[PDB]
């Protein structure tokens, strides 16, 4: 009555209450990480806040926050440091407004094979919101970003248990952060941030993997030098090549930080084993990648042997879950049903599995098994 | 006042074994995380998988964790999960 299991070995996992959340997949409780039911992408294209998924590093996250005398920080290479309140972000900057998808690096891990450490995952650590905020563009130029600039740092107000521990901290380039894309959100879904989801500010950086949405934000710090954090220069590291890949088991021989998302889809409205009418069956999903816009998702119903085009629904942005529909001719029997989608440079899915050592960007064609009667 | 959030309460545990490793692991690996990072962990991995993750937590981490004490948790690891 409070466990579920994922479809991998070693799946079983306890669905736990927070406040503010529906029941969702307990992964750790300190610090708290939990994964969304994947029923819920059949809910609608934005995930409600009460079911997104949370992700941290460190044990030290903030339990007490006064919305008050919480200040951003804005610091380094500029020519004004500023001091800014949650007021201020609010009263003195112009909003602006992305709907865009939140996904861990390592979602979809479990599957991963050869199996590998770290978070383990199905595939419910990615969500959908509607974001509003301040672009970070705007406060870096009040603050005046100097020449020579190379990189801003982004830390937050959790911190580690024992303090020889790299505290979270991570880095983008000065251009991708002055873009005007990436986001300081004080808004998630018209709402106040829920707490594990970075209560009161967070980064959202669009189309990037979610390591670098750091939550709780409170200090930005423009570097004229390459940030050699541990969690830039060691962790979230992936295979220097087309595929982000290397031969299971191998390691790779050069690395780069983990940047934009590959494209991904799946199928929503139905899971192995699901009874379906034998004749036109209505499928409906999801595809996103890292913001070129969804050119097209094709569907099979026999492994990949042939491909029908879905119908995209209207969208709500270039970074945001895209909604697809598709009616399929079912003969009487078992179906290996197939999504793939392709954005516009051509980005697609791979019908095989890659493999890397950490099991980041997963975005192999899901196959899913119906029987149609 | 400020805002507050409240944890539900912690309930992760150890599987049991009669190896020492066993209680050197319970005084050692909870001590930054619950111990569910490591009940979740792919099942059996076996001698270097564990190896590693010992090695990470101390070496990487700064896990205090001496020697003797690194084989036990990681022997019974190995043996356990
Ligand atoms: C603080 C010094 C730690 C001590 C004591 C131990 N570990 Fe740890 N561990 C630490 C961190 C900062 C993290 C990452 C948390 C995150 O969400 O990213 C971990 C993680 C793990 C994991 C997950 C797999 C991995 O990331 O390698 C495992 C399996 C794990 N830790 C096991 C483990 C054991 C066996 C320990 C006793 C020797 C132990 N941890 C202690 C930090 C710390
Ligand atoms: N501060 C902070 N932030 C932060 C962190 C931590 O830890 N801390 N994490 C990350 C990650 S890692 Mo992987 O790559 S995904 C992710 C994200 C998530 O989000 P949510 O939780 O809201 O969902 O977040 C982000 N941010």
């Amino acid at each position: 009555a409070d466990t579920v299991t994922l479809p991998f070995a070693n799946g079983e996992r306890p669905l736990v209450m927070y406040p503010g959340k529906r029941p969702l997949i307990g992964l750790t409780a300190r610090p708290p990480q939990l994964e969304t039911p994947f029923s819920v992408f059949d809910e609608g294209l934005i995930t409600p806040n009460d079911a997104f998924f949370v992700m941290y590093h460190l044990a030290g996250i903030p339990l007490e926050i006064d919305p008050d005398a919480f200040r951003l920080e804005i610091k380094g290479k500029v020519g004004t440091p500023l001091s800014l309140s949650l007021q201020d972000l609010k009263n003195d900057f112009p909003a602006s407004e992305v709907v865009a998808v939140n996904q861990c690096s390592g979602n979809s891990r479990g599957f991963v094979e050869p199996r590998v450490g770290g978070g383990q995952l199905a595939n419910g650590a990615m969500g959908n919101a509607r974001w509003r905020g301040v672009p970070l563009k705007a406060v870096l130029e009040k603050a005046g970003v100097q020449a020579g600039a190379k990189q801003v740092t982004f830390g937050g107000l959790d911190g580690p248990v024992i303090p020889e521990t790299p505290d979270f901290v991570k880095a983008l380039s000065i251009d991708h952060a002055t873009d005007g894309e990436v986001m300081l959100a004080y808004s998630m879904n018209g709402a106040d941030l829920p707490w594990l989801n970075g209560y009161p500010l967070r980064l959202v950086v669009p189309g990037y993997y979610g390591t670098y949405w750091v939550k709780h934000l409170n200090e930005i710090t423009v570097i004229d030098k390459e940030f050699d954090g541990f969690w830039m220069k060691t962790a979230y590291r992936i295979p220097d090549n087309a595929c982000a890949c290397t031969e299971p088991g191998k390691a790779p021989t050069a690395t780069i930080p983990i940047n934009r998302f590959d494209v991904r889809s799946f199928i929503t409205n139905v899971e192995n084993g699901a009874s379906v009418k034998a004749g036109e069956v209505p499928l409906r999903g999801i595809a996103f990648d890292g913001g070129y816009g969804i050119t097209q998702v094709s569907v099979s119903a026999d492994a990949g042997k042939s491909w029908t085009n879905a119908t995209l629904d209207p969208g709500l942005g270039k970074y945001s879950f895209r909604g697809w529909k598709a009616v399929l001719p079912l003969t009487k029997g078992d179906h290996v049903l197939m999504c793939r989608a392709t954005n516009a440079r051509g980005e697609t899915q791979p019908m095989q599995a890659t493999w890397n050592p950490a099991g980041y960007m997963r975005n192999v064609v899901e196959a899913t098994r119906v029987i149609a009667a | 006042a400020p805002l507050t959030y409240e944890l539900p309460d912690e309930t992760a545990q150890l599987k049991p074994a009669p190896q020492p490793g066993f209680e050197a692991a319970q005084n050692n690996c909870a001590a930054c995380h619950s111990v569910d990072y490591i009940n979740t962990q792919p099942p059996g991995k076996g001698q270097a998988f564990w190896d590693a993750e010992v090695q990470k937590m101390i070496k990487v981490y700064h896990a205090p964790v001496d020697e003797a004490d690194a084989k036990a948790i990681a022997d019974y690891l190995a043996k356990t999960y």
